[PDB]
């Protein structure tokens, strides 16, 4: 949902108080990517165990 | 060059270090991106 992927495009483009609500859009999603892979890491790690 | 600096080239800011490479880029061509679509590497634009 950000404009850009790129951190650094957001700053250089948008206004402080305008720049935190793009990076946030793409803080809250990789986030929900990391806690996915986790997630299937710790479904393997029972599976090789 | 042989040392991580912050560089900005043509408006992209990044933080890498800078070698010589020895991929050829098309006239055309300007930057090029890696399998995970980052920048691969860079032009200077005053000496190409």
């Amino acid at each position: 949902g950000a404009i850009s992927s790129v951190l650094n495009d957001i700053l250089s483009r948008l206004d402080p108080p305008e720049a935190e609500v793009q990076i946030d859009r793409l803080i809250t999603g990789r986030l929900q990517s990391l806690q996915t892979y986790v997630t299937q890491q710790l479904i393997r790690a029972a599976e090789i165990r | 060059k042989n040392k991580c600096v912050n560089f900005n080239f043509n408006g992209l800011t990044g933080t890498g270090v800078l070698t010589e490479s020895n991929k050829k880029f098309l006239p055309f061509q300007q930057f090029g991106r890696d399998i995970a679509d980052t920048t691969d590497a860079v032009r200077d634009p005053q000496t190409l």
